């Protein structure tokens, strides 16, 4: 079970990037934009190789 | 890419046929009587065909010549569409009989077989007759090459299609994908039965998944990336080539591994 | 090395509105680098590789056939319906770079699939017998 936990949270992280793929810049700033333009492939591959 | 896909689909339709002459070459004389080896061949014939149609998907402009194409408009027609019912209705009918055998005798595969490929030749007729296929040329945005040769290139590009396209096409992209979802949904319902007339109906449940999957990936994807050449004839290319492989495979690799011990 | 940074294109300066009177220029606000594709490429094949150990030793272990953890069977449709879904998703998001519409839906509809399918396929199992 602890292992389904882990992956149950690598399927949450893997949710928790789409909204990081829509901010365009009209919902964000032009350096707040930079960063999550790296903290969503940081979340999206954690989360995989996690699950 | 257009040569080396060719070749590709080549290999398949030679190992397609050396199959199916493998199949017919045990046709009764052994257990391969039990698992309807006219399905198995017919599936067999119609991935050949399909495979064979993307010779015709990658003839443009650069070989033929304008008086020559509404033959390779019907080719890809023709060939894709029929090869299409050949190959997915043999499947249908083997797991749908198991589904309704089981919640028979080996003419009404045949009969309802058949009854498929009817309807699509029927209907791809029918459409071919209203609005035939001919040429059309869509045009780019002017653009400057640089070589100091001081001439303006218009870039062009040209695809066969209808007078109204993407309507027809969406019918016929409907219909046969609501049949490949209840392909699926059928062939997850049998998947525990173990009926001893037919004998393979969980590699044709295999099979009819990864067809299904791979083509309503690649049916909205080669609309979208139209104005894309070499894009869309890669996707449909290599979806065509990749389901005709797997299938061929895993419908009879197994046959011929326990046949031979 | 390549710390991803922001960069925008510009196009078409020609579109107009209504009537309004003016020259509407479209850009659009992409993160790319210097040499994506390499970066792109080993994060892949790393993926890849331990995918393909994980079908490997799933199918080392298809005949253990415990009603209990067998499970290679679900570990086998899981991986390949992540692995084709996946590479479909990063060759069609490359080719639509100019449509950010089309860009975002089919990637977030690729990761809702393959996340939903690689949970229930490992966890509804469980929950059906419990009733
Ligand atoms: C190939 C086919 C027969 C169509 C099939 C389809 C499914 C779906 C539930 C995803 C529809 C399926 C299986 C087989 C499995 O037996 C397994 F093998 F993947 F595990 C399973 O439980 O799920």
């Amino acid at each position: 079970p602890y292992m389904n936990n882990l992956i149950i949270l690598g399927g949450m992280l893997s949710y928790a990037s789409i909204f990081l793929f829509g901010l365009d810049g009209s919902f964000v700033s032009e350096k707040t934009f930079e960063t999550l333009c790296t903290v969503r492939t940081w979340i999206l591959t954690v989360g995989y190789t996690t699950a | 890419l257009f040569i080396s896909v060719s070749v590709l689909s080549s290999l398949g339709i030679v190992l397609a046929v050396v199959c199916l002459s493998f199949n017919i070459y045990n046709s009764h004389v052994r257990y391969i009587q039990n698992s309807q080896p006219n399905l198995n061949n017919l599936t067999a014939v119609g991935c050949s065909l399909a495979l064979a149609a993307v010779f015709p998907l990658g003839l443009d402009g650069y070989h033929i010549g304008r008086n020559q194409f509404p033959f390779v408009c019907q080719a890809r027609l023709w060939l894709l569409g029929l090869g299409f019912s050949l190959g997915y209705g043999s499947m249908f009918t083997k797991i749908w009989w198991v589904h309704t055998v089981f919640t028979l005798e080996p003419w009404k595969l045949y009969a309802t077989v058949g009854l498929l490929v009817g309807m699509d030749v029927l209907t791809l007729a029918i459409w071919q007759i209203v609005d035939p296929l001919h040429r059309t040329i869509e045009t780019f945005a002017k653009e400057e090459p640089k070589e100091d040769i001081d001439v303006s290139i218009l870039p062009q590009l040209e695809h066969c299609s209808s007078r109204k396209m993407n309507t027809w096409l969406g019918i016929f992209y409907g219909y046969k994908g609501l049949l490949l979802l209840l392909g699926i949904f059928l062939a997850y319902e049998t998947k525990s039965v173990s009926t001893e007339k037919i004998n393979d109906h969980r590699a044709v449940g295999m099979a009819i998944y990864n067809v299904a999957v791979l083509c309503l990936i690649t049916a909205p994807v080669t609309m979208i990336l139209s104005s894309q050449q070499d894009a869309a004839f890669a996707f449909a290319s290599l979806a065509i080539v990749f389901s005709s492989y797997i299938t061929l495979v895993v419908l009879f690799v197994p046959k011929m591994r326990r046949l031979i011990t | 090395v390549d710390p991803l940074r922001r960069t925008v294109e510009k196009y078409s300066m020609e579109p107009d509105p209504a009537g309004r009177d003016i020259s509407i220029r479209p850009l659009l606000e992409h993160c790319e680098n210097t040499h994506m594709t390499i970066w792109l490429g080993i994060v892949y094949a790393y993926k890849g590789l331990l995918m393909l150990f994980g079908c490997f030793l799933a199918w080392e272990t298809r005949n253990v056939s415990i009603p209990a953890l067998n499970d290679s069977k679900y570990i086998g449709m899981s991986v390949y319906n992540v692995g084709i879904m996946c590479i479909i998703g990063a060759a069609v998001s490359f080719l639509t770079r100019d449509q950010p519409n089309v860009q975002f839906c089919i990637v977030a509809l690729v990761i809702i699939f393959c996340s939903t399918i690689t949970l229930c396929l490992v966890f509804v199992p469980k929950l059906i017998t419990l009733r």
